[PDB]
């Protein structure tokens, strides 16, 4: 059972921002760790490229450097961000040598560098409740659950139902929409569906969540606004079971 | 991508086909070739590898090489929906992957038993705010962006119910004008609602 | 383990002419470990100008390595070809003669 | 004729001074094409032929990064074969690593081979068929099952009668103002003696490629196994080799025996008498 | 060098 898990997740940061992202691995000894960095459209290019015992190749990249304090983790820094460090961050290992044996990425660590923070907003979020139309033809109701007006582009949408979390019966959207196509700094939409029994919709005891998880500003970041700051947070709406 | 080109996408397959993606490297030297899957958010997950010259299956996948054409593929046979993803290849060209920036495969889904029907769902905050559903409708339908600004409408999307038996398609459309009519003009089908 | 004591040709590269420029060359071959003290001499003192081959080996996995350095013979000449290894109970100096 | 393609890997670790000494060596036949020596500046895989200079950046780098990991990887090594042999961290230990390929004058895959020593003697070998490992002893056959498990042998397979074939092809048909042009002997004689008459003779090879050269002495009159005495076969430092062949005659006067020699680049096997 | 099969013992 190897492994492979880095942190953190996801990064909203301003241009100038110190930048630090951890690799660690397990289950395997010295392994060949690899960071490699990914654009939307693109495929993951090559940083880093380090042996058990230390570099082997980078794709030397301004801005950027790797080291290894043990022989399981990794690590990327970055001294001052450029905007054009956006991306997305990938770890990976090789079984140690030149050989078929691991080759497996960890989840991913997603960059987003702004030149300007007041442009980040969460999302506002809103649950609609079935068509009682829709419930009379097919027996079926569809909640929607509407996130708008966030930026930057990036969060995280899921359907609670009496508290535990739904798979079953979602669909949602697969990337978000412009409110504003024209403007490049326009906040976004994106919306999601759960679709249960009509049955199981006018039944009051069910209780009806839909959540969205905001990676947003550190607590710590430089703010001149009047408004709170946009932090990193969960917004939710909320629905129950009615009957006619 | 010089190094190794794939076609962009996307590419459609229907459900039940067989999908077919290919890869052209350009190093010579590369001895060994790599598929990765990438669902929409996610880091790439290991399809498959190969180091010769040839056909490997791992049940529905089976990979292929031709170092004198320098050719790579990827076969999905029995296409599912949940298929759909960034299909990457890579090609090891010493102590390393090189990628290309892969096909985006889409795997519409079969609609058995179409009901095209388009819906107001009110808000539950006590609010003059709504939003229309087109849900339905089966796969040969497309759904069009309305090029009337402030308002939205979302592409289309596919939701099991896993223990109905039944997919649907859903695409959804709002606005935030006090004139807004969910008889919204693009593409139609039929319409099995007319509101009160 | 295995130690394997070196074999030593001290030689010329053409047929060393008199009056004319050449290579002096000092073939160790068959030997292991691979640290060896290779040392070319004119008259009996050593030339600080020399080079080798880069290391291999052969199919018993002993090392050979050429030493060279580029020479002017002559008539009284006393080059040589001095040679350390552990395998060496004290170091072994070998004579070049034109036709060996 | 034949030809061979080979990869020569020594890693010497160095109780103390951090890092083992990593040379790695390249061959088409008898001549070196490449090195890597973990010492020198450059810290790239060198070119030591015109011919392979004609690759591209590219190909180097990728030479470079295939060197390093495997150096990196024969360090791994050394400490793990520490902890089989029950060795102290003083004293300086020694990998070896060997692999190729040979192919016939068609220039098809023939053989190929890939071997592993430590401390000057086999630790394990691929079979003939490339499939089965010859191990030493006890410590090689728990590298023999973890090689396994992992289908090495496949890996090398592949390597071995595909890419190393391949590309071998390739490199005779860049280089082959070099790999391919055969350099026929140069040829002497050298009669020594003391002041009593007591003389013995031996015919020289000189300047010739590619290395291997059967040189005899014909007995007059014989059975075939017959005794000389020959040095091996020499770098010249230059392209070629050089080598001698000495049989005993008659203290004094006798052109009874002669010099068969032959070389793949000379269409006669050629015979020598003594005269000044 | 080799791409494949190279792996510590």
């Amino acid at each position: 059972s190897q492994t492979i898990h880095q942190w953190p997740a996801t990064l909203v940061q301003p241009v100038g921002s110190p930048l630090s992202l951890e690799c660690t691995v397990e289950g395997t000894s010295n392994p060949n760790l690899y960071w490699y960095r990914q654009a939307a459209g693109r495929g993951p290019q090559l940083l880093f490229y380090w042996g058990p015992f230390g570099q082997i190749s980078s794709e030397v990249p301004q801005n950027l450097s790797a080291s290894r304090p043990q022989d399981r983790q990794f690590i990327l820094s970055s001294k001052k961000l450029l905007l054009s460090d956006s991306g997305f961050y990938l770890c990976a290992w090789s079984e140690t040598g030149l050989g078929m044996g691991g080759w497996q990425f960890g989840e991913g660590s997603r960059l987003t560098v702004l030149e300007d923070l007041k442009n980040v907003f969460p999302p506002e979020v809103a649950v609609f409740e079935p068509s009682e139309a829709e419930i009379s033809h097919t027996q079926k109701a569809t909640l929607v659950c509407l996130a708008t007006g966030f930026y930057p582009d990036h969060v995280e949408l899921s359907w609670w139902v009496n508290g535990k979390e739904v798979h079953s019966g979602v669909c949602t959207d697969p990337q978000p929409l412009k409110e504003q196509p024209a403007l490049n700094d326009s906040r976004y939409a994106l919306s999601s569906r759960l679709r249960v029994s009509a049955t199981f919709w006018q039944d009051p005891r069910n209780h009806f969540r839909c959540q969205v998880q905001f990676y947003g500003l550190s607590e710590n970041d430089e703010w001149t606004q009047d408004r709170a700051k946009p932090v990193t947070q969960i917004v939710s709406a909320e629905a129950w079971g009615r009957a006619d | 991508q010089k190094e190794v080109e794939q076609n962009s996408g996307p590419l459609s397959v229907p459900e039940g086909a067989i999908a077919s993606l290919n890869c052209t490297y350009s190093f010579l030297g590369s001895q060994s070739f790599f598929w990765y899957r990438q669902y929409s958010g996610k880091s790439p997950e290991l399809i498959m590898f190969t180091y010769r010259e040839g056909d490997k299956e791992d049940g529905r996948f089976t990979a292929q090489l031709n170092k004198a054409s320098q050719h790579v593929s990827l076969l999905i046979r029995d296409s599912q929906p949940s298929d759909s993803a960034t299909y990457l290849c890579a090609v090891n060209d010493g102590g390393r992957l090189t990628f290309g920036d892969g096909t985006t495969l889409t795997v519409k889904p079969n609609i058995q038993n179409p009901d095209p029907a388009v819906y107001q769902l009110r808000d539950s905050k006590s609010s003059d705010k709504s939003v229309c559903l087109f849900t339905d409708f089966d796969s040969q339908t497309n759904v069009s962006q309305s090029k009337d600004s402030d308002v939205y409408i979302t592409d289309k999307c596919v939701l099991d119910m896993r223990s109905m038996d039944f997919k649907s398609n859903s695409a959804v459309a709002w606005s935030n004008k006090s004139d807004f009519a969910c008889a919204n003009a693009f593409n139609n089908s039929i319409i099995p609602e007319d509101t009160f | 383990m295995i130690q394997r004591t070196p074999k030593i040709q001290v030689y010329s590269r053409h047929p060393a002419e008199n009056g004319k420029s050449n290579f002096l060359n000092c073939y160790v071959s068959g030997f292991h470990p691979s640290d060896i003290e290779v040392d070319l001499l004119k008259n009996g003192e050593r030339i600080e100008k020399v080079e080798h081959s880069d290391l291999s080996f052969s199919k018993d996995w002993s090392f050979y390595l050429l030493y060279y350095t580029e020479f002017t013979p002559t008539e009284k000449d006393e080059y040589a070809c001095r040679v350390n290894h552990v395998t060496l109970s004290q170091p072994k100096i070998v004579k070049w003669d034109r036709d060996m | 004729g034949s030809h061979s393609m080979r990869y020569f890997f020594t890693s010497v670790s160095r109780p103390g001074r951090g890092e083992p000494r990593f040379i790695a060596v390249g061959y088409v036949d008898d001549t070196q094409f490449v090195r890597f020596d973990s010492d020198a500046a450059s810290q790239r895989m060198e070119p030591r032929a015109p011919w392979i200079e004609q690759e591209g950046p590219e190909y180097w780098d990728g030479e470079t990064r295939k060197v390093k990991a495997h150096s990196q990887t024969h360090r791994v090594d050394l400490g793990t074969l520490r902890g089989y042999y029950n060795q102290s961290e003083a004293g300086s230990h020694t990998v070896q690593r060997m692999y190729g390929c040979d192919v016939g004058s068609d220039w098809r895959f023939l053989r190929g081979y890939h071997q592993y020593a430590y401390d000057g003697k086999d630790y394990i070998a691929l079979k003939e068929d490339l499939r089965s490992w010859t191990a030493a002893d006890m410590a090689a056959q728990t590298t023999k099952h973890k090689w396994e498990a992992a289908h090495v042998a496949e890996q090398l397979r592949a390597y071995l009668e595909g890419t190393c074939v391949e590309w071998l092809r390739r490199y005779l048909e860049n280089g082959k103002e070099t790999l391919q042009r055969t350099d026929a002997p140069k040829t002497h004689m050298t009669h020594h003696a003391v002041s009593d008459h007591e003389a013995t003779l031996r015919c020289w090879a000189l300047s010739f490629y590619p290395a291997e050269i059967t040189l005899t002495w014909q007995r007059d009159g014989e059975d075939q196994t017959q005794d000389t005495e020959l040095v091996e076969t020499r770098p010249a430092g230059d392209g070629t080799f050089q080598k001698w062949a000495a049989v005993v005659v008659p203290s004094g006067q006798e052109q009874r025996y002669t010099c068969h020699v032959q070389h793949e680049g000379l269409p006669k096997p050629l015979t020598l008498r003594w005269e000044p | 060098a080799a791409g494949i099969g190279i792996l510590t013992v």
